């Protein structure tokens, strides 16, 4: 089943500094109070961050994955639920689905005949996609979830593994340094380059609650990681912002 | 030999090295659990038919073949393209299990190259077949004495299958050159037959449960492994140690650090492995490495005498006339309180020389 | 690895060359602290009474509450200073190149340059 | 194992020949200590600086 | 690939040993002439050549 949603309001999309965030660990590696240079896919310091409103607004566009994604969510009352990812959405090919729904949390990877505009909506009501033919990997985990909390996700899809890094705080984006724990290490093995949230309506039509989504890209470059007694990240630098930064 | 001399003047020489060798290999992975469902497969109270031949897939467990080759009533475990023993070892990406049943005479058809009503019209094998077929005898649950007419074969069909292909198709066989029309009659057939099992049949034509394990590798990351056994874990002693494909050698003692709950192994100021977390019980254990020493031999001139000391570098006295030092071990010479002009240099403030061989 | 060194041992007396050429600076190393401080073969003591007409040598001679035997400079200088692979130990101690400082220094307050030509 | 073997040679000699080099510089800065004990502690001298 | 770029680094690390090597004894000249311009230029010196 699919809904066309035709109460939008038209605006474009607005922008933001990314400040210090969207670090994470590069690897399930310990170390100690020694700092690491790591070439990886990260996050430029103080970047342009894709900014969007869930307030009539209801941001849902489809945007490319390109070489990674980091996502950050101002969130309170849990109205994102998950992710889309694929190349061409329907099924000519393969999709990756992420959900979380009021009990439990479930990745799939099959064929979706995607909804143009899919959601979610106690919470009795799903419009996600319409069809699923050749599902070929399922995986069931535990709940990965003023404005109140901070949703800081990292996906990668390098060689065939697809890597959800995450982090929670309780709190724009706010000035400060966490780093991202890494969550799921997911074996998909296939091509993705396009994705799509996934929001929850609220109906008493429908209204939207409070929520604000910020979606970086990742590019390929150096950080200087500083890990402290317990080996925890607590500084980077970013080797190719500034001139200082790279003398660090 | 090593001054390439019959003859040594007095002097301490450096010689060789003294290397602790590890005593036992330990082999670790992670504790053994999330088992793959073949007991729904073979152990399964009702099979299909083979014509509609199940298959069901197998992805993100741990399959444990070795209890099918430990099972004697699972008499035929013909494998292609594959050595049985080397299944534990080696992974693939996914594993098809095609289940069905057939007859005594016709196992032998479910194999790459062969022929006859089941290859061709019911379930057929392709020449590069990656897999193992494992087939038992199953007369006391397949069989009734009035005759099982729930199993199905193809008997007819117009072209031969294409490999891995499953036709349930119930379309009326066109053998003559008139229409079918649906209607069974002269030379128009149903092409299914019912295989009608008995208890008092030959072993050629009891009932046959056959499961076929065929194995793939894709560009996936491969997630159906073999299980990994789990060496016991011994502590304070120089041995080799496999963590989670992770080898090396090295003692392992108990470990004051904090690892965060991703973190497996770690790495010290030089980026070597220093501390390991066990896969099995959640403990951080430290890799200091097995003693390394450099070998000096003390000796005075060999027209004076043939005496000797060994000076073991930067290793203490009790892993290896025995004194303790700060440059290392000294085996061979006695300390004397009384102090003299250094003679031949040991280091942090000892000198050794021939009076019997002194240190002071 | 077993068979590395054996791969290895086809390329000759490279570590030889390389044992040698550490062991002849590491000896070097000794010789040059033997050369800097065991200059005297004597080792003089300051007279207890330290009184050398007006001038105070405190911050420079060893003290007796310290373990080391060291001077407050000397501590204060050794406090300012902070696989395959050994570090050898030097020969000299840094107690015994403490004790050749504070005989070269008590030489040259009680005996002036005398020592250095001959008795004291 | 012939590629490593000679990298990690390589690296080896040149950590040997940084080893010399500095050693040299070493004795020459000790040689000249030697100097300076023996000349203004042991005497005074009457060379300028 | 490798050879050419195995080939060109050991040309630059044995010019940076010759460099060093160089840069030792332009040291010791340096130092001697401080020496010199220390006893000789700014004092009179009794020591013969
Ligand atoms: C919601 O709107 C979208 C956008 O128009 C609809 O998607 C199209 O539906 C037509 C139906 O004939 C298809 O021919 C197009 O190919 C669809 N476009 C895409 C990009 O897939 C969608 O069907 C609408 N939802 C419903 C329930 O009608
Ligand atoms: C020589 O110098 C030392 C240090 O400069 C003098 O020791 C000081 O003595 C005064 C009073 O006696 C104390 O208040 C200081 O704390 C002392 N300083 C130290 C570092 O000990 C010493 O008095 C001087 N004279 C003699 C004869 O030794
Ligand atoms: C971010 O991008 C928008 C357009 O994509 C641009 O107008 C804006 O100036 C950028 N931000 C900064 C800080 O330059
Ligand atoms: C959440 O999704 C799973 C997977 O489809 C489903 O089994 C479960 O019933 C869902 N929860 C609710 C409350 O419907
Ligand atoms: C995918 O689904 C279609 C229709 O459901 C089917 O014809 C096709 O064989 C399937 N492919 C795979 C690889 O499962
Ligand atoms: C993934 O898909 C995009 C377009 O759909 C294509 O350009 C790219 O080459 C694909 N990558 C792989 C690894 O198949
Ligand atoms: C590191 O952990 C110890 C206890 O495990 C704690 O006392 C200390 O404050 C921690 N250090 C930091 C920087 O968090
Ligand atoms: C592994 O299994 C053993 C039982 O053999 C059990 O004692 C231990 O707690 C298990 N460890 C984990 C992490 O489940
Ligand atoms: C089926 O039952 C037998 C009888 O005990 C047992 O040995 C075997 O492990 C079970 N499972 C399979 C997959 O054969």
């Amino acid at each position: 089943q699919c809904v066309n949603l035709t109460t939008r309001t038209q605006l474009p999309p607005a922008y933001t500094n990314s400040f210090t965030r969207g670090v994470y660990y590069p690897d399930k590696v310990f170390r100690s109070s020694v700092l690491h240079s790591t070439q990886d896919l990260f996050l430029p310091f103080f970047s342009n961050v894709t900014w969007f409103h869930v307030i009539k607004r209801f941001d849902n566009p489809v945007l490319p994955f390109n070489d990674g994604v980091y996502f950050a969510s101002i969130e309170k009352s849990n109205i994102i639920r998950g992710w889309i990812f694929g190349t061409t959405l329907d099924s000519k090919t393969q999709s990756l689905l992420i959900v979380n729904n009021a009990t439990n949390v479930v990745i799939k990877v099959c064929e979706f005949q995607f909804c143009n505009d899919p959601f979610l909506d106690m919470e009795s009501e799903f419009r996600v996609y319409s069809s699923a033919n050749n599902c070929t990997f399922e995986y069931v985990s535990q709940p990965f979830l003023n404005f109140k909390n901070l949703r800081e996700f990292v996906f990668k899809n390098i060689d065939g593994y697809f890597k959800i890094y995450s982090k929670h705080t309780p709190i724009d984006l706010p000035q400060g340094f966490s780093a991202l724990e890494p969550l799921v290490d997911l074996p998909i093995g296939i091509n993705i380059t396009r994705f799509q949230t996934l929001l929850a309506l609220h109906r008493s039509g429908w209204t939207a609650g409070a929520a604000a989504y910020y979606v970086g890209y990742l590019q390929p470059r150096t950080f200087l990681l500083k890990y402290n007694e317990n080996g925890t990240i607590t500084d980077a630098v970013d080797c190719a912002l500034d001139p200082l930064s790279e003398t660090k | 030999c090593t001054l390439k001399s019959f003859t040594v003047e007095k002097g301490i020489y450096q010689t060789s090295n003294f290397r602790v060798q590890p005593t036992e290999s330990i082999v670790r992975f992670p504790n053994i659990t999330n088992l793959c469902p073949f007991d729904e497969v073979f152990n399964a109270t009702r099979f299909a038919s083979v014509y509609a031949w199940n298959r069901k897939r197998i992805s993100n467990c741990v399959a444990d073949y070795s209890v099918l080759y430990n099972l004697a009533p699972f008499f035929t475990f013909k494998c292609y393209g594959v050595s049985p023993t080397k299944l534990n070892d080696l992974c693939f990406t996914n594993v098809y299990a095609d289940s069905f049943v057939i007859r005594g005479d016709e196992v032998r058809q479910i194999a790459p190259g062969q022929t006859g009503n089941i290859a061709d019209y019911n379930y057929k094998l392709p020449d590069d077949f990656t897999g193992c077929v494992i087939a038992w005898n199953s007369n006391k649950l397949d069989s009734k004495v009035s005759g099982n007419y729930n199993y199905l074969y193809r008997l007819f069909r117009k072209s031969n299958l294409k490999p891995f292909e499953r036709d349930i198709s119930t379309e009326i066989y066109q053998a003559g050159n008139k229409p079918c029309n649906g209607v069974a009659g002269f030379n128009c057939y149903f092409p299914l037959r019912s295989y009608s099992f008995r208890p008092t049949y030959g072993v050629g034509h009891q009932p046959y449960r056959v499961v076929v394990l065929s194995f793939e590798l894709l560009h996936a990351p491969a997630t159906v492994c073999g299980p990994k056994k789990s060496t016991n874990l011994v502590k304070n002693k120089c041995v080799n140690f496999n963590f989670n494909g992770l080898k090396g050698t090295g003692v392992l003692t108990e470990s004051n650090k904090k690892f965060l709950p991703f973190q497996q192994f770690g790495r010290d100021i030089a980026d070597t492995t220093d501390a390991v977390r066990d896969p099995q019980t959640l403990e951080i254990l430290d890799i200091t490495p097995c003693s390394f020493g450099g070998v000096s031999v003390i000796t005075p001139g060999t027209n004076t005498s043939n005496q000797v000391a060994v000076l073991y570098q930067g290793v203490n006295c009790t892993e290896v006339n025995v004194f303790q030092t700060r440059a290392g071990c000294l085996i061979g010479a006695e300390y004397v309180n009384n102090s003299y002009e250094c003679d031949i240099p040991i280091g942090a403030g000892i000198c050794a020389s021939y009076q019997s061989i002194i240190a002071y | 690895s077993t068979e590395c060194s054996n791969l290895l041992l086809q390329y000759g007396s490279f570590c030889t060359q390389l044992k040698r050429a550490l062991t002849g600076i590491a000896v070097e190393q000794d010789k040059n602290t033997q050369e800097v401080f065991a200059q005297v073969k004597q080792i003089y003591k300051t007279p207890p009474i330290k009184y050398f007409g007006g001038f105070n040598f405190s911050q420079i001679l060893p003290d007796p509450s310290k373990p080391s035997k060291r001077s407050p400079i000397e501590d204060l200088l050794f406090n300012k200073v902070t696989k395959g692979l050994t570090v050898l130990p030097p020969l000299l101690t840094d107690e015994m190149i403490a004790q050749y400082t504070s005989a070269l220094l008590a030489g040259t307050i009680t005996s002036g340059w005398t020592f250095g030509a001959g008795p004291a | 194992i012939d590629r490593l073997i000679t990298g990690r040679l390589q690296s080896l000699q040149t950590y040997v020949t940084q080893q010399l080099i500095r050693a040299a510089e070493i004795r020459a800065s000790a040689n000249l200590a030697a100097t300076k004990m023996s000349e203004c502690v042991l005497g005074q001298s009457k060379r300028v600086d």
